């Protein structure tokens, strides 16, 4: 005897029903483990449904302020002829030295993007970083 | 399950087409069962002798027991409309002393 | 007799972490990994967005911070079942985490069922297992959907049973069901093993404890 | 056994060994007729 | 200890950018046959064939070359609710990486 009612309630409200009820005589062991540490929101049932109209979801797309620089060092220069190395956590690219630089370049005042896009490349080209812009 | 009592909701002769035997009828019983303190379920049981579909129905019941608050054990907490398909329900909560006036099945 | 057998028992539910589980995880070892990384917007499911830090161009990133507070949660409660004595299965059909998974349930001491699951295997266990089976306590479920991307089946058959459910859920996953839902990776090697890690941990913690506590009680009664 | 919710613990039990095996030799890296005129068990 | 925002916005995935048609370095985890599965940092791996050239060279832990598509194949079809996914990633298999 028990409640095969898994769209009605939850694993918990339906045990302590049928300890109310008079069915269940003994606690469950895991009962006063839940009651005492109960998940952050109760486990319900709901049907899942389509947005319908002009209903939209909420997710915010994550785009840095360092994007911006990004965009334009990929699309003068593409990607660093280095390989990428996602294992190592700490890893700096190519791109990401020039953005290091173009944001040193921006705190000293510069205002305008042309000025910090060449002169950012230069300072690369002294360190030795081979860039090439490739506009294929 | 000494403390819970069963009753018939419906019975009924359904038929289902076959080729070796033509019409074939099987035995749909609809019961409900409770203890009288809050506990009642129902369940659907088929069989094609009436017997069998009596036990098929009473012990699948028993695992579907829903648990209904009672306002001072007597009576439902507020009024409830609600439509089940093309059912429509109207309950009313009412005073001690004026019994159940329902349908049928729902005195049951 | 009576009083150790309560201080067993009823003294761990009075400390918020009695097993000390946090220290296990920290939001930076989740992130190395790779426990941030979901399926692409498309394959978002609507009950997920909660969980869901944003859409880094694309791939659904999960929030780390409430992975953390839902993954201490669920350490919690399944060290409380372990030290509780109470059976744990490890419930997953992905065919490349299949070895690890019941190479883990054979390490903390618990049941593992990667393969096919029966229908009815916990709404008739009677007939299947036999008359006084004892069924799971807790069902742990590493992946929440089945080869072809559609719920286990045990999701709603453990709710049928009033089981508790500590279940990872990733972006395009169902948590409505899950007890205790673990927001996190679900494909990735890193993020599978660190979880095995944890909930192998988590338990031979507990059942330790348990060895403990019964020592120390028992002891009182003859000194 | 930890198998035993599987429903064929006997099985997946041998199972699981011979996939380890198999991983270990396949991780760790001649003819193989050491045994002619045999049959796999019906 | 540093926040889930910080390690995001400093993360290598997050300084990749698009990955389309981008340079990462991978390492084999497992073979079979002549299918090499490469795992390049990502929640997906890829799975390429062993080139002709050098093909001895191809064996578990290894680590090669790659050319990044997706991260993860998916598509929604006609008539479904949900994208399809294929749970691999997509990359060209340039070569193997020299050691230096
Ligand atoms: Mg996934």
């Amino acid at each position: 005897a028990g409640s095969r009612l898994e769209t009605v309630g939850s694993v918990f409200s339906r045990t302590r029903d049928l300890m109310r009820a008079g069915v269940l005589k003994e606690k469950p062991l895991w009962y006063d483990i839940y009651k005492a540490f109960p998940p952050l929101r109760e486990p319900v049932f709901r049907r899942p449904r389509l947005r319908y109209g002009k209903a939209k979801a909420d997710i915010q797309d994550i785009f840095y302020q360092e994007d911006q620089i990004r965009a334009k060092f990929f699309a003068t220069y593409g990607s660093g002829q280095k390989a990428f190395d996602l294992f190592n956590p700490n890893f700096k690219s190519t791109c990401q030295r020039f953005v290091e630089k173009y944001t040193e370049l921006q705190n000293l005042g510069e205002t305008d993007e042309e000025k910090l896009f060449v002169e950012t490349g230069k300072a690369l080209l002294a360190e030795g970083i081979i860039l090439r812009r490739v506009r294929e | 399950y000494e403390d819970f009592d069963t009753r018939i909701l419906e019975v009924r002769n359904v038929f289902n087409m076959t080729a070796k035997e033509g019409r074939k009828k099987s035995v749909r019983v609809l019961v409900a069962v409770g203890n009288g303190n809050g506990a009642a379920g129902f369940a659907i049981g088929k069989a094609a002798d009436r017997g069998d579909a009596f036990r098929k129905a009473k012990n699948r019941a028993i695992h579907y027991l829903h648990y209904i608050e009672r306002y001072e054990g007597h009576t439902i907490f507020h009024d409830i409309s609600l439509r089940f398909k093309r059912t429509q329900i109207r309950m009313k909560k009412q005073p001690r002393g004026y019994g159940l006036r329902c349908h049928r099945a729902i005195i049951t | 007799g009576d009083d150790f057998q309560s201080r067993i028992l009823d003294t761990p539910l009075q400390h918020s972490d009695f097993f000390n589980v946090k220290e296990l995880f920290s939001v930076k070892s989740l992130f190395e990994a790779r426990v941030h990384l979901g399926h692409k917007a498309g394959c978002r499911h609507r009950f997920m967005e909660p969980y869901i830090f944003g859409n880094r161009l694309g791939q659904d990133i999960i929030d780390l911070d409430q992975t953390a507070l839902n993954l201490q949660l669920a350490l919690n409660f399944t060290a409380h079942v372990a030290y509780r004595k109470g059976i744990i299965l490890f419930v997953s059909r992905n065919r490349q985490f299949s070895h690890l998974i019941e190479t883990t349930a054979q390490a903390c001491g618990e049941y593992a069922h990667t393969r096919y699951f029966k229908g009815g295997l916990l709404t008739n266990a009677q007939l299947l297992f036999g008359p006084s089976v004892r069924l799971p306590d807790l069902i742990i479920f590493l992946h929440t959907l089945n080869n072809v991307f559609e719920p286990h089946v045990a999701v709603r058959d453990a709710a049928k049973m009033n089981i508790p459910t500590v279940g990872i859920v990733d972006t395009n996953c169902n948590p409505c069901l899950i007890t205790y839902p673990i927001p996190g990776n679900d494909d990735s090697p890193q993020a599978i093993q660190l979880f095995c890690k944890l909930f192998r941990t988590t338990i031979n913690r507990a059942k330790e404890k348990r060895r403990q506590m019964e020592a120390l009680h028992r002891l009182q009664s003859p000194k | 056994h930890f198998l035993f919710y599987t429903g064929k613990q006997s099985y997946y039990s041998l199972m699981h060994d011979v996939y380890g095996k198999v991983m270990q030799l396949e991780k760790h890296r001649a003819e193989s007729r050491d045994l002619i005129g045999s049959r796999w068990l019906i | 200890v540093e926040s889930f925002a910080s390690m995001l916005r400093h993360s290598p995935l997050t300084q990749l950018g698009p990955a389309k048609d981008k340079l990462v370095i991978g390492r084999i985890f497992h073979i079979v046959e002549d299918d090499l599965y490469i795992d390049f940092g990502g929640k997906f791996h890829c799975v390429c064939k062993r080139p002709d050239v050098d093909g001895e060279k191809y064996q578990r832990g290894t680590r090669v070359r790659l050319r990044l598509l997706d991260l993860e194949l998916t598509s929604r079809f006609l008539g479904g609710t949900t994208d399809t996914t294929i749970l691999e990633a997509d990359a060209v298999l340039l070569g193997l990486q020299e050691i230096r």
